[PDB]
């Protein structure tokens, strides 16, 4: 029930996701392991036209998109915070919010150090 | 959250590759496992996101113009009205029950146009030019845009020829001109159409009498009326012989709202053929108070914000750009004319209504028809 | 089996959203919810995107959970049509609610059509005499035209439409259809028991000799049922017109409840409201329904519709839209009824396309325009007689007042359906007796 | 280049953070010890304010289902949405917080009906307020029942004597009728309605058992003192033995005044469905529509004429069609309605006034001019 305090208070609906992502990764001591996973998936959107199609195309169904991601994100050494966040954004079509969870995670991380 | 560090994030800062090296060889066998549900991606065609109440929101359609005819795969036509950043709002020219989510939308390339020419002279068409009289397609005709701008100051000349209507309450007290726009305004069942039908019937009596160039070619635009009233009116125009010079555009009450909105512009483009070729036209926009209700339905369903009586803000421009196309051209443009008789129905004599006060300020004259003078035996009930 | 079955996404009153995973139904298609307490039929109204349709329920939605299986029927609401519907009461979705067993259908027709085309319109202005003095003289009814009775909650639109059933439906040779849309269920049981003793509706083995089909979507029903039960009432009448070639009578007790029930669902369809609070699609919903009720080249529908004006406001947009869809309007007035004059028809507000000297003869036409002349002249004196009395008028205008005070009593008439609560017997007046009397 | 489409996001589900926080706190290795937000039959309040609570979860809730908050105040699941549940609250919303647990009771909104409701003063939800203990010989039935159809009814044949001379002679009222009492304020609206309830006490001691009339008096938006002065009248007369008293007063919440006619009709539909005869009186019918206008505008629904919703006709048409004279194969019982509508300056062309006139069978117009000229009851 008790979550750690974020180093700064931020905006709504994409900064409170990064605030919640920061409070959850601080309970796992997994901050810099989930920070570079954000920039890794950003490179994955720059490479593939089929992984940024799940973020932008409105005709990909909500059951296909959560079964592309969760069948791509089998264990593979990736964090369980990443494997449970990116399927929550895939279940609601919020994969395009990854580019602002990352920016608001950068400001939470430098305020932590 | 600023765009400086957000566009800095375009540069790579991953510092590890234990997902980029893993999922790149895992994504293409994962996409190919669900490709039965993938619809093919769309760029220059369209695909329907949502359809309802005669409005289709269309994904794609990258190179469509504003106000452009689009065509769904079920054959029904559309019109790209508001081009937004992620979709296109299309008003459907017909029944939207044949349109589904995921239907392909096809750009036709052309702005909305109707057949104009001598082949329309005698036909009953809908609000887009398709003949509904059951006499085959339109032959000896050509296509012209419905949104031609009005002739300017240097293109016009002063209104000097009479164009009598045959109603001596009109022709003595409120004299019409040859390029004049005269409003016929009144309550319901006060004789609005009667004054306009007697004008069309009187041109048939005058066209068999004048030398070939003072002849007046009528166009009746029936917006929002019921279909049996229109058939009751072609029967009158055929038994009189007035249908030889009359075109009838009829977007009835069962038609879609963008068909009744476009039928005054469809009929004016057919009547602009005679103005632009040295002949004389006479257009009657019967129930122009019903075009504004049809235009209000599209804009409220395109989620444009409402105004006075929930009408759009640009509902003055709906009727001002329509009626200003009725002009008397100069000698260097043929000398042809086009005179308009818009019809506005008031509610309990309230002249101060929103659409009523717009067309009063647009048109030259007014023909006020009062329901209390109508029952005193004064027919036509001219105030 | 998992495909062609959507699940309920969200429930906002009578409006239900259903998400179809595989394939979406068409707009106007009918659906069925599994496991409801009653037979809940949804009709698809909008494709909302993200594989969701937006539907309107035909019954109550209380008890709906957001996982309930919804099956697509692949077709719109199909109702039984034919001569087997004669003497039967159907609801909006074609179920028999008269406890007489199933309906022996000649066909199962969808309730959604296009209007008949321009080439299938008939121009035959023949009079239909009703036996009512204010109707036969000042606004005569067409034999195959649309007829409106405009009224203000207690002015007598239902007693007038029951007198028209009492007068012209017995003399008609064809089939009557009563579409009870949004009215009192007590009146639907009153009309059913009156049509059984009169032999218009026969029960049991003699059911084939019935001449009336009742369709009832009364005011205890949700707004989805009251918005489509007029379309069910046309479909029974459209079968007798098109297929059987009959002359149909269609009585629609309050067509305004079609417009009002479409405004109760339009608040939840996410539309921006139009003028006073009705839907933005007022003219095209009413125009889509009213254009199906026509006389075609293969059959005539003489439709008599009651129109409710909502707060005695004729400028309200739902009565004002209906005025353009009719051949003969009979505007009833609250102030005429307070004088005791029944039927409370306003003679200076009721019009007809038949009141033309080339249709009804110049002798009938000149009397009606003379009756309307002195009734308008009496209305022009109404404030001089109020603030100054009749002693200040001219001797040629006191003759105008006394004659117009006589004919507005002479437009009054006792009805054969009002004899139960007024005591006086009904009077059927012939057409030539009205022109000679006036 | 390829990231230009992601520089600002696009999503529905305004409560986006609630679904993510149900997927990230199980990713913590410590909070897999059944640290689970209950969402199937329970729910958390997201927003609350002016009588509407938005509730996350409740995935198994029915539409129209009576839910209960952890405070003890009950509600009704009105809007079932894709990510939340809109709940109208049947009490004061000041005892509901964000994060409060909402429990579903399992059933649609119901009131206790039966012979144990006679003699009891009741709020708009079923629980007694007279301080005489819980309802004992009673059972729960829905407040929202579809009215009986065409075959289920029969013609109104038997008279309901009001005890008023100007009513029983001039405006005669049968069993199963809906009769509007309409007039200005202080024109004798209740003077006519509560003479009918008192007269049923005098008639029930002389007619046989199956001919008695059991009354229900619904007080919508009244003063609580005038409700208390009316129970003293019904007790010192003896009319309370055959009378149920439902009261949602002016200080009660607007969903309680919306539902108190439907609660009192369901208590009156017990007698109709069992062959007995009922008499239901909705005092101040317009009031309920004002309380329903309050709920509709606070739900941000588009207002129509006089800022009323589009379904304000259906508010009263659904209620009053349940007053019917049933057929002989349904017991033959009846229910007689007396809705009361207060007009302003005698204007009966108002929206709610013309609504109920086009619902009920007759009207009792009580004129304000005859009432101050001593003619009482001032029947127009
Ligand atoms: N000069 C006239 N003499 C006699 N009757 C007339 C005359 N002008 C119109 N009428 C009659 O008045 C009625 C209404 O005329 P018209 O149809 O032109 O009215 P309107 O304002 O178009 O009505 P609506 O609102 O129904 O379209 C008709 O019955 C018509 O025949
Ligand atoms: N028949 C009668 N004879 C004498 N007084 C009467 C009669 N009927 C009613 N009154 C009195 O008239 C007054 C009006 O109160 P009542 O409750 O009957 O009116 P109301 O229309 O319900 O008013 P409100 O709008 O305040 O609820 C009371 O003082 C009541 O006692
Ligand atoms: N033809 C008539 N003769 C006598 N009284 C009538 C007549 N028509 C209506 N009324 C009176 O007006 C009332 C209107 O009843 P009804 O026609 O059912 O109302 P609505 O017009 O709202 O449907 C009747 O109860 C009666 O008192
Ligand atoms: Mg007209
Ligand atoms: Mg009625
Ligand atoms: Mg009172």
């Amino acid at each position: 029930l008790k979550l750690p305090t974020a180093p700064l208070q931020l905006s709504g609906t994409s900064a409170q996701i990064a605030t919640l992502l920061w409070q959850v990764a601080a309970k796992e001591n997994q901050l810099d392991k989930v920070q570079d996973e954000l920039y890794q998936f950003i490179e994955l959107f720059k490479q593939h036209s089929e992984l940024r199609r799940l973020a932008t195309d409105p005709f990909v169904p909500t059951l296909v998109r959560t079964k592309i991601i969760s069948s791509v994100l089998k264990d593979s050494g990736a964090s369980e915070i990443t494997k449970k966040l990116f399927e929550a954004l895939a279940d609601e079509g919020a994969l395009s919010a990854l580019l602002e969870v990352t920016v608001n995670y950068e400001e939470l991380m430098l305020a932590h150090k | 959250a600023d765009a400086k560090a957000l566009d800095e994030l375009r540069k790579p800062k991953f510092s590890s590759k234990y997902l980029i090296q893993h999922v790149s060889q895992k994504l293409i066998p994962a996409v190919k496992e669900w490709e039965k549900s993938y619809q093919p991606p769309v760029i220059h065609l369209g695909r329907v996101l949502s359809v309802g109440d005669g409005i289709a929101r269309v994904y794609g359609l990258k190179s469509v113009q504003a106000g452009e005819l689009v065509c769904f795969d079920s054959g029904v036509k559309g019109m790209a009205l508001n081009l937004q950043a992620d979709h296109v709002g299309v008003v459907v020219f017909g029944n939207d029950s044949v349109i589904h989510q995921g239907d392909l939308v096809y750009r036709t390339g052309q702005i909305v146009n109707v057949p104009i020419g001598p082949g329309t002279l005698g036909r009953v068409t809908d609000g887009l030019g398709q003949p509904i009289d059951g006499k085959g397609p339109l032959t000896n005709v050509r296509s012209s845009l419905v949104e031609v701008k009005a002739p300017g100051i240097i293109a016009r000349q002063s209104v000097r020829e009479p164009l009598f209507t045959g109603v001596k309450a009109v022709d003595a007290l409120v004299p019409i001109g040859r390029g004049q726009r005269e409003l016929i305004i009144g309550d319901r069942q006060t004789g609005k159409t009667a004054v306009a039908i007697d004008a069309i019937i009187h041109q048939k009596n005058c066209n068999e009498q004048v030398p070939k160039a003072q002849r007046v070619y009528c166009v009746y635009v029936a917006v929002g009326q019921k279909r049996s009233t229109v058939a009751q009116l072609v029967k009158l125009f055929t038994q009189t012989g007035a249908m030889r010079y009359t075109i009838m555009v009829s977007a009835t009450a069962s038609d879609a709202a963008p068909l009744q909105f476009l039928a005054p512009y469809s009929g004016c483009a057919m009547a602009e053929y005679f103005r632009d070729t040295g002949k004389h036209g006479l257009i009657i926009y019967d129930d122009l108070s019903k075009q504004s209700v049809a235009y209000r339905q599209m804009s409220l369903l395109l989620r444009r914000p409402p105004g006075r009586e929930a009408f759009p803000g640009d509902v003055f421009y709906l009727h001002s750009r329509l009626l200003e196309r009725a002009a008397k051209l100069s000698k260097e443009l043929g000398g042809g004319s086009l005179t308009a008789f818009p019809v506005i129905e008031t509610q309990a004599g309230d002249v101060s209504a929103y659409i009523a006060t717009n067309v009063i300020s647009i048109t030259d004259g007014q023909i006020f028809l009062e329901t209390e003078l109508f029952y005193k035996g004064i027919r036509p009930a001219l105030n | 089996p998992a495909i062609d079955a959507g699940y309920v996404s969200q429930v906002i009153g009578p409006v239900v959203d259903v998400r179809f995973d595989g394939e979406l139904p068409s707009i106007l298609s009918s659906l069925e919810v599994e496991g409801h307490s009653v037979r809940l039929v949804l009709e698809v109204a909008q494709h909302m995107g993200d594989n969701t349709v937006r539907c309107i329920a035909m019954d109550s939605t209380d008890g709906l959970v957001r996982g309930q299986k919804v099956v697509d029927t692949g077709s719109p609401i199909k109702v039984p049509v034919g001569r087997g519907t004669l003497g039967r009461i159907m609801n909006v979705i074609g179920e028999p609610v008269d406890e007489q067993g199933p309906i022996d259908a000649a066909d199962i027709w969808s309730i959604h059509r296009e209007a008949p085309e321009f080439t299938e319109q008939s121009t035959e202005q023949e009079i239909l005499v009703t036996g009512i003095k204010v109707v036969d003289l000042l606004a005569p009814y067409q034999r195959g035209g649309k007829i409106g009775l405009f009224g203000g909650a207690g002015v007598g639109k239902t007693v007038l439409i029951m007198e028209l059933i009492n007068n012209v439906a017995k003399a008609h040779g064809g089939f009557s259809v009563f579409a009870g849309v949004g009215e009192r269920t007590r009146e639907g049981n009153d009309l059913y028991r009156e049509m059984i003793e009169s032999g218009v509706i026969k029960l049991g083995a003699e059911r084939g000799n019935s001449k009336c089909t009742l369709v009832y979507g009364q005011m205890n029903e949700p707004p989805g049922a009251r918005a489509r039960v007029a379309l069910t009432g046309l479909t029974v009448a459209e079968y007798f017109r098109d297929i059987e070639g009959q002359d149909v009578l269609l009585f629609v007790d309050n067509i305004f409840r079609f417009t009002q029930a479409n405004s109760e669902v339009s608040a939840l369809l996410g539309r921006i409201p139009s003028a006073v609070g009705y839907q933005p699609t007022l003219a095209t919903d009413l125009g889509g329904l009213q254009e199906r009720i026509t006389t075609t080249t293969k059959g005539s529908i003489t439709s008599v519709q009651a129109v409710y004006v909502p707060a005695d406001d004729l400028t309200d947009p739902a009565p004002a839209t209906t005025f353009a869809h009719l051949d003969a309007t009979t505007v009833l007035s609250r102030s005429i009824a307070e004088l005791g004059i029944y039927p409370a028809v306003d003679p200076l507000d009721s019009t007809s396309r038949m009141l033309n000297p080339n249709v009804i003869g110049a002798e009938h036409y000149n009397v009606a325009r003379g009756v309307q002349k002195v009734l308008q002249d009496y209305k022009n004196l109404q404030d001089i007689i109020a603030i100054l009395g009749m002693d200040e008028l001219s001797e040629e205008d006191k003759l105008t007042v006394a004659r117009a005070r006589k004919i507005q009593r002479f437009l009054s008439q006792p009805f054969q359906v009002a004899e139960v609560f007024t005591g006086t017997p009904g009077k059927y007046v012939d057409l030539a007796d009205t022109i000679s009397g006036f």
